[PDB]
DNA sequence: ATCGGATGTATATATCTGACACGTGCCTGGAGACTAGGGAGTAATCCCCTTGGCGGTTAAAACGCGGGGGACAGCGCGTACGTGCGTTTAAGCGGTGCTAGAGCTGTCTACGACCAATTGAGCGGCCTCGGCACCGGGATTCTCGA
DNA sequence: TCGAGAATCCCGGTGCCGAGGCCGCTCAATTGGTCGTAGACAGCTCTAGCACCGCTTAAACGCACGTACGCGCTGTCCCCCGCGTTTTAACCGCCAAGGGGATTACTCCCTAGTCTCCAGGCACGTGTCAGATATATACATCCGAT
């Protein structure tokens, strides 16, 4: 699943039409955010760096669902 | 799969209310001196020079600005004097090494 | 108008040092400090009644502040600079 | 009454197209405006001064080029003179 | 009779008149300031060069050298503010140790 | 100025913005190294030293 | 050869009066011209900003006396207004 | 072309520098610090320095270029 | 034989230097470091002689009066020597970084 | 503390040059005289905005206290810094040579000040509504004692 | 180590005032044209920055020893913080007055500007004595033994 909750009623689908943005996988501990900007006076979903990231470093961010191929020294078993 | 998203008795020991205010006070910009007391003191202090001035009311703001602008300032490097001698309080052998090391007493 | 500056009180220093970063004030400063604000203060206002009635009038405006402090090193800006 | 003037139109033109949507305010608006007229103040003198070691008796394009060098720092006036250099020559050949 | 000569003064006010003039500084010179500005310089080089002598003639010499401007201007406390960040060529510093150092 | 404002979820430059652009940048702070900006406030900052452990 | 202009005569003749057997050697009255040019500038330069605040063009002996109030710290500047004002009464006459 | 001549500035040098500023026992470390200061120093004021040379179209550095180099840094200089 | 106790020449030395005013660094080396220093913003520099000089000079009275403050830093921190997180502390303070 | 001496510094005489001080031409910047013109000084006046006073209220200051964290003093260990001595090395000094480039002068012309007619950009005064401050009620984090 | 309670952030609902657009109306920016001159430029002169060579000798380097100071640890005690209660005056809103800050209207006198006239200040030599060494010696400071 690509889709993304812009708010309660409008969602943003990149399965097939998108940026890069959809390259970045969910991990337990993350190093970047999502916030909902306004620009326009229309909402758009944003990354922001948590911590400072160092160079050819993967761009950690957290899914909130609510197997997981976390890999990260602490950690839980589900993306959920 | 789902669809990810963005949402879905006591005494502080001292030392943790201070850095507390540290923080909600770094991120404020309000004047941090009562307007009375130091429209009071600015014509005080002006009394020496000419007798009857008139302190138009955005001279004093003005004024005010920069004495906060200022002391701020200083109290920072007098931090970090503080923070030299291995210590955590600011003291007024602090302020005086700042003020002779920056050139304002020579 | 005498024996103002005890109207610069302990807890708006408290204030202003906690802006500037400290976290633990001796029980000293609270003078030190109202000294080198009269300093400061005086060497400003000195200039600014310079600039003031060297134009032959008598109201501190806002740009006489403004230059003298300018001229010592400290610009400001935001008020008519 | 009397006219006094200001920037204040240049920098919300200004704004209106770095960012399309954004609005200043009233404040940040005087400050925006002391700041033009501090570096204009600041560029114009060093470039008398530099129009003055020289002994010429003028304050050309060249004068304002050099004080910018000299004032701004690293990298700022890299791109500085870039901008200047650009329009001065967009406005000569028109 | 020359324009210094009348006021009692030794500084050129006619140089310091022509420099005002031609340094870009307004639009129209007055009267009577190259004579205060004369006199204010020549009062200022007055007042340094007596402290200069003055300290040339302890150390048992007659002639000034950097040494003794440098010496008449930081011991004294209103010229050592005017000068507050010049360096005197072959000036040196002023004889301090801190008290701490010295046993 | 308006990447601050936007960051935070505002619409309108205020000096508080302007003085976070400048002190944030590393150029645009010795450009403007002797100024204050009024109602700017100050840059949030902790020593280590005072950070507890 | 090359004319140059310089302050050094009028020191000299300064000298000459407040120590009347001394003599400056050529580093020292180097240093005393380029004191005496950069107290000019100082000077001249206060007096040009103050006479643009008030939006005038005539640099008279108001803004001279200004410029040497705001300079010169606390007791240099009573004598330096004192010796100006009596030179340029003993010129107006 | 010269290379690595900032060893010039020897460890007696420092130390006669350091005790004339009033100093009375120096540690082991600063002769590289005061090093790096010098350097800085000097490149900041050369900077200027040649800034001034070419804009007049000349190829020497003249004295009063260094002299209005440090004035315009705050440090004017009597003598030249 | 005879030894002067250890540290009772420096404050000779500090006697000594502090009452001359003689050039401090070698002349020679000095003017190689500030002609390659120059390298960097031009290849064809000449270097005036009364130049150098004056760099040189300048280049003294900073350095003095850096480490007339270092001291002061060493002595807050109820010490003698001067260790260089003095000098660190003492070129920030001035706003020199 | 007391000497004894050993090293360093200050005192005074001799002498030796080179840089300061003085006299000379001579070139141009300063002084005198006069005129025209616009910038500044002076009187009228008007209305803005500063000063002064007053009542309420409530936010902030003042005061006192308990105690835990921090400043400051005191010791041992050990290392890294100073002092002295014998080496190396390149700085400094003098003397030669030379060529790049600063510096100054005459010729010419392209460029900026100055002035006149004009006209549209922007500046002041009028609305006006949307962004922001304020309030209230959730969730959500952090610190601390157990 | 985890509960709890205090602080902090975030989501709606609401009112209000200043940021932004609109209209007339100047007055300063635009265009065209003239005219004096600032500077570009080709060229020549000369000085002074660059490079090299040989000696010597003072300053830099390496090394050894030993000891003074950095520093890490421990231990008192004291004073600054967090918090609760009482007190004050800052702040807000409002009214009234009058000083003086701007603005306008005349007028006159102070200064730019030009021409005439010449003396003062700057480059250039020349003279000598003030200060820098140099040597010999006396006095002061410092370090070991007691
Ligand atoms: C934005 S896509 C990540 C892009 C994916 N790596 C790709 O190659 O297209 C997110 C999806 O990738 C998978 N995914 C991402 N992170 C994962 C993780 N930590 N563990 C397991 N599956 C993951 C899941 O199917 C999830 O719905
Ligand atoms: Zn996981």
């Amino acid at each position: 699943s690509y889709l993304f909750r812009v708010d309660e009623n409008t969602v943003i689908d990149a399965t097939k039409k998108g940026g890069i943005a959809r390259f970045i996988n969910h991990c337990c501990d993350p190093n970047c955010t999502a916030k909902i900007i306004k620009v326009g006076g229309r909402r758009r979903i944003v990354i922001y760096a948590l911590r400072d990231i160092a160079a050819s470093e993967e761009l950690t961010y957290d899914y909130k669902f609510e197997p997981c191929l976390c890999g990260a020294p602490n950690c839980k078993g589900f993306l959920n | 799969a789902r669809t990810l998203q963005t949402a879905r008795p006591h005494r502080y020991r001292p030392g943790t209310v201070a850095l507390r205010e540290i923080r909600r006070y770094q991120k404020s910009t309000e004047l941090l001196i009562r307007k009375l007391p130091f429209q009071r003191l600015v014509r005080e202090i002006a009394q020496d020079f000419k007798t009857d001035l008139r302190f138009q009311s955005s001279a004093v703001l003005a004024l005010q600005e920069a004495s906060e602008a200022y002391l701020v300032a200083l109290f920072e490097d007098t931090n970090l004097c503080a923070i030299h001698a291995k210590r955590v309080t600011i003291l007024p052998k602090d302020i005086q090494l700042a003020r002779r090391i920056r050139g304002e007493r020579a | 108008l005498r024996d103002n500056i005890q109207g610069i009180t302990k807890p708006a220093i408290r204030r202003l040092a906690r802006r500037g970063g400290v976290k633990r004030i001796s029980g000293l400063i609270y003078e030190e400090t109202r000294g080198v604000l009269k300093v400061f203060l005086e060497n400003v206002i000195r200039d600014a009644v310079t600039y003031t009635e060297h134009a032959k009038r008598k109201t501190v405006t806002a740009m006489d502040v403004v230059y003298a402090l300018k001229r010592q090193g400290r610009t400001l800006y935001g008020f008519g600079g | 009454k009397t006219r006094k003037e200001s920037y204040a139109i240049y920098v919300y033109k200004v704004l209106k197209q770095v960012h399309p949507d954004t609005g200043i305010s009233s404040k940040a608006m005087s400050i925006m405006n002391s700041f033009v007229n501090d570096v204009f103040e600041r560029i114009a003198g060093e470039a008398s001064r530099l129009a003055h070691y020289n002994k010429r008796s003028t304050i050309t394009s060249r004068e304002i080029q050099t004080a910018v060098r000299l004032l701004l720092p690293g990298e700022l006036a890299k791109h500085a003179v870039s901008e200047g250099t650009k329009a001065v020559t967009c406005y000569t050949s028109a | 009779k020359t324009r210094s000569s009348r006021a009692g003064l030794q500084f050129p006010v006619g140089r310091v008149h022509r420099l005002l003039r031609k340094g870009n500084y307004a639009e129209r010179v007055g009267a009577g300031a190259p004579v205060y500005l004369a006199a204010v310089l020549e009062y200022l080089t007055a007042e340094i060069l007596e402290l200069a002598g003055n300290a040339a003639r302890d150390n048992k010499k007659t002639r000034i050298i950097p040494r003794h401007l440098q010496l008449a201007v930081r011991n004294d406390e209103e010229l050592n503010k005017l000068l507050g960040r010049v360096t005197i060529a072959q000036g040196g510093v002023l004889p301090n140790i801190q008290s701490v150092l010295l046993p | 100025a308006g990447n601050a404002a936007r960051d935070n979820k505002k619409t309108r430059i205020i000096p508080r913005h302007l003085q976070l652009a400048v002190r944030n940048d590393e150029e645009l702070n010795k450009l403007l190294g002797r100024v204050t900006i009024a109602q700017g406030g100050v840059l949030p900052n902790i020593q280590s030293v005072l950070l507890p452990k």
